[PDB]
């Protein structure tokens, strides 16, 4: 009848928490879903089997006045192998991926990079 | 007339539950929405001065499965602004991506979730306002395009200037305060009262829309000096939709427009303004209604 | 950041009338406007449950949305108020960053026995509008001045002071 577990956390800046998943299995679909509790946070759940950077990047996405969706889209498609951002629940705050290989494997659990404000669009 | 609102269906295949009121969902499904789709079109030429050079106009509501198209325009040789489209909460939903010979930034969406609520943005944020008159022309649509202020007549008229603090600077005035404005989210349904009318009473537009917890066309004396005494206090709401605000006051003012230079041969400006406590977007002032003599003339009287 | 530092508020002020001066008991009147604007992470309104970027708190004092709120905000108090003050157009903005910003026209009267008489009527005067806050140091502070209007609006005619 399927196995869930629970966390909480707090995204301080932006930048995310790594969390890691051991034995992994070819086959086995993972279910990941991320709620805003608190603050401005607008979810953002990822899933990697190895550890680049993403602040580094994302940081530099955030530099360019720049067509955003396809620039992050690109990014985020890259960088991660399955991905998705919070939108309270209307974009669905939450991922389902099938496991393509055994291993190690680790969801990120982070702020996705948006536009809060009418009054000026500064993501 | 036909009616408008929002309503509950029950539906029921064998259940005589469903004409007694009672709707508890159970069994097999068996209905639900039956079906290019219908569009809708909006021109607004909107104008980039000195003060106003960010504009948003919030959309109006739609559907899953519905596509948005917009363009902007220049009136003269005004430069090409900056268009995107953004969720009510500010997410960004589209960039404009100036076109071909690049003379119009257009910029297309269709729509994801059962309530789309979509925000329209164009900025002239990217040179210093010369002069300060850049104009374009902005063409929308999907497939009343963006959603207006409701429009309220204002009327005003003094009885009697009861006052005037000439060391100070203000005065004082009693008069008469009319607002009437069609809101349709008003709506009475008349079976309940039993009544054409509903009233609400000895109340400020404020309290009533903190009570009824809905928007209204709040008010306040620009000058005001302290309290108001503030008779005949009514709010009178109709099933249509259609409102009204009716109140005698007496106020006390601040005004140092005046100068008594050339006292007594002096002459002075008693200006009675009423500001609205909501923007431009959500109410404006549409109407003066001449609901009475404005100025009440008993000459005997005399002083001023 | 290892130690709990004061949010920054910035406070401005700017008058239009002063519209009145007690010469016999030592106090006068004043009509201004006042603005605090400070960045506190903690009240961030999350956008999609609103539908708007704006929260709007209105006709109530800081303390009052305070305790509403139950969380901590940047109170004052005009120092030397006497009685009452006609406070209009008051309300404070939240955004969902943590960006916060009060907003009061308001007319107040003012114990200043800083007034000396001595020298009338070729006495010099100082209206001061002293704006303290209600909590300490530790948890908020004044941190710039905001010029948002002419502090004082010259209509010379008027003339009396
Ligand atoms: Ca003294
Ligand atoms: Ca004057
Ligand atoms: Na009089
Ligand atoms: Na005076």
């Amino acid at each position: 009848e399927g196995r869930v577990q629970h966390f909480t956390g707090y995204i301080e800046d932006g930048r995310g928490i790594f969390y890691s998943l051991p034995d992994m299995k070819q086959g086995d679909i993972i279910y990941a879903s991320m709620q805003n509790t608190g603050g401005n946070l607008d979810p953002l759940v990822g899933i990697m089997a190895e550890e680049i950077d993403p602040a580094v990047s994302l940081g530099q996405v955030l530099e360019k006045a720049l067509d955003l969706i396809s620039e992050l889209t690109a990014v985020a498609d890259r960088i991660f192998l399955g991905w998705d951002d919070d939108g309270g629940k209307g974009y669905s705050a939450s991922l389902e991926f099938t496991i393509p290989r055994d291993g190690t494997y680790h969801i990120f659990a982070g702020s996705t990079i948006t536009n809060q404000r009418l009054d000026k669009f500064q993501p | 007339t036909y009616t408008t609102g929002s309503f509950q269906l029950i539906l029921g295949l064998n259940a005589p539950q469903v004409i007694s009121g009672e709707g508890e969902p159970e069994g097999e499904v068996f209905a639900s929405l039956a079906s290019k789709p219908e569009a809708h079109v909006q021109e607004l030429e909107i104008r980039l001065d000195k003060d106003t050079r960010y504009l948003t106009q919030h959309t109006r509501n739609l559907q899953p499965g519905d596509t948005f198209h917009a363009l902007v325009e220049p009136i003269g040789e005004a430069p090409l602004p900056r268009l995107r489209l953004t969720d009510s909460g500010g997410k960004p939903l589209a960039f404009g991506l100036i076109d071909q010979p690049g003379e119009s930034v257009e910029l297309n969406y269709t729509c994801d979730q059962d309530i789309c609520e979509l925000v329209v943005h164009v900025d002239g944020t990217d040179g210093q306002k010369d002069s300060g008159e850049a104009v374009y022309r902005l063409l929308v649509g999907i497939n009343s395009v963006f959603l207006e202020s409701d429009l309220v007549t204002v009327g005003l008229a003094v009885d009697q200037i009861v006052g005037v603090d000439q060391r100070s600077e203000n005065f004082s005035v009693v008069g008469t305060l009319k607002l009437s404005w069609h809101d349709p989210k008003l709506g009475f349904s008349p079976d309940q009262c039993g009544c054409t009318v509903k009233s609400f009473e000895d109340a400020s537009i404020r309290a009533v829309a903190g009570e009824i917890n809905l928007p209204l066309p709040s008010f306040s004396f620009y000058n005001q000096q302290g309290n108001r005494w503030s008779q005949n206090q009514v709010i009178f709401v109709t099933p249509d939709g259609r409102a009204s605000y009716f109140e005698r006051f007496t106020v006390t003012l601040q005004a140092p427009d005046f100068d008594f230079l050339a006292y007594p041969f002096d002459r002075q400006k008693f200006s009675i303004k009423v500001d609205l406590a909501v923007p431009t977007n959500m109410f404006i002032f549409n109407e003066i209604e001449r609901f009475q003599q404005v100025v009440g003339d008993q000459l005997g009287e005399e002083e001023w």
